[PDB]
């Protein structure tokens, strides 16, 4: 996260770290959606152009974390993956269209002060909150700038951007399965996600029922926090039929 | 049924330092 | 180098 701040304790109890066993390292963020299911970006698990194709046994999920590097004894929980499920029409060839995956955990994680699921949006909540200018919140342990790493989880609030402004910022084809967020060049505020934040959540707090909803998944950006560029997020509501089909089946 | 309500915030009626920035944008 | 070693049971 670029131009964010340190998270407060238990501020994002759904935040998940995707952790490589191999060389022990941070791969991505992710989110807890129930005691057995974690949501992330497909490109955190599969990205042929960079020879990425992880299997269940390569990875752990670390839940309840605040420190990036510390083993947070009695706070974090570390979970093994039973099964990865990648959207069958994830487009890694062109523009990361449908950048979404689920991971089923071997065992249910115990909820605590630090560990608690986020809600997934219904059509009504999506229609109300996904409006240009409404702010969401992005969290992760990725780079503090495009070209340091944080001691602790970082947070930034960013406004949703009008679709034409998103399309006009980039040569990449923007789909209805994506939305963009960030400040315009001379607004006086900035900030973005960056390398290592992808797969983490873009959340909004409903003013109707005071619950947090995951509207997006950190997907991609040109660099981090560039003037005139925006961050692109997977539109979670648009892909909720697939999410429901995977959980109902498995 | 308990999704999206944080033990250290909503469940205790405590606000985090920047959530009001989100509410204020929902105009 | 970077990360603290996690319990040997998770590996
Ligand atoms: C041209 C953008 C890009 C692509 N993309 C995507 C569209 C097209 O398919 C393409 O080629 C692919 C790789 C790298 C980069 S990049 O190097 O210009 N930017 C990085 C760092 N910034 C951020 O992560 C963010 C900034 C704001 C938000 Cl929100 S995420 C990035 O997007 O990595 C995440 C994606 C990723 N990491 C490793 C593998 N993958 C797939
Ligand atoms: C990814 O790995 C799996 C298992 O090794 C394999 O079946 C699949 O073809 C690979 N996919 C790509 C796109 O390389």
């Amino acid at each position: 996260i670029v131009e964010g701040s340190d998270a407060e304790i238990g501020m994002s109890p759904w935040q998940v770290m995707l952790f490589r066993k191999s060389p022990q390292e941070l791969l991505c963020g992710a989110s807890l959606i129930s005691d057995r299911w974690v949501l992330t970006a497909a490109h955190c698990l599969l990205y042929p152009p960079w020879d990425k194709n992880f299997t269940e046994n390569d990875l752990l999920v670390r839940i309840g974390k605040h420190s990036r590097t510390r083993y947070e004894r009695n706070i974090e929980k570390i979970s093994m993956l039973e099964k990865i499920y990648i959207h069958p029409r994830y487009n890694w060839r062109e523009n990361l269209d449908r950048d979404i995956a689920l991971m089923k955990l071997k065992k249910p994680v115990a909820f605590s002060d630090y560990i608690h699921p986020v809600c997934l949006p219904d059509r009504e909540t999506a229609a109300s909150l996904l409006q240009a200018g409404y702010k969401g919140r992005v969290t992760g342990w990725g780079n503090l700038k495009e070209t340091g790493q944080p001691s602790v989880l970082q947070v930034v609030n960013l406004p949703i951007v009008e679709r034409p402004v998103c399309k006009d910022s980039t040569r990449i084809r923007i789909t209805d399965n994506m939305f963009c967020a960030g400040y315009k060049p001379d607004e006086g505020k900035r900030g973005d996600a960056c390398e290592g934040d992808s797969g983490g959540p873009f959340v909004m707090k409903s003013p109707f029922n005071n619950r947090w909803y995951q509207m997006g998944i950190v997907s991609w950006g040109e660099g981090c926090d560039r003037d005139g560029k925006y961050g692109f997020y997977t539109h979670v509501f648009r892909l909720k039929k697939w999410i429901q089909k995977v959980i109902d089946q498995f | 049924a308990d999704c999206g309500l944080r033990p250290l915030f909503e469940k205790k009626s405590l606000e985090d330092k920047t959530e009001r920035e989100l509410l204020e944008s929902y105009i | 180098g970077d990360f603290e070693e996690i319990p040997e049971e998770y590996l």
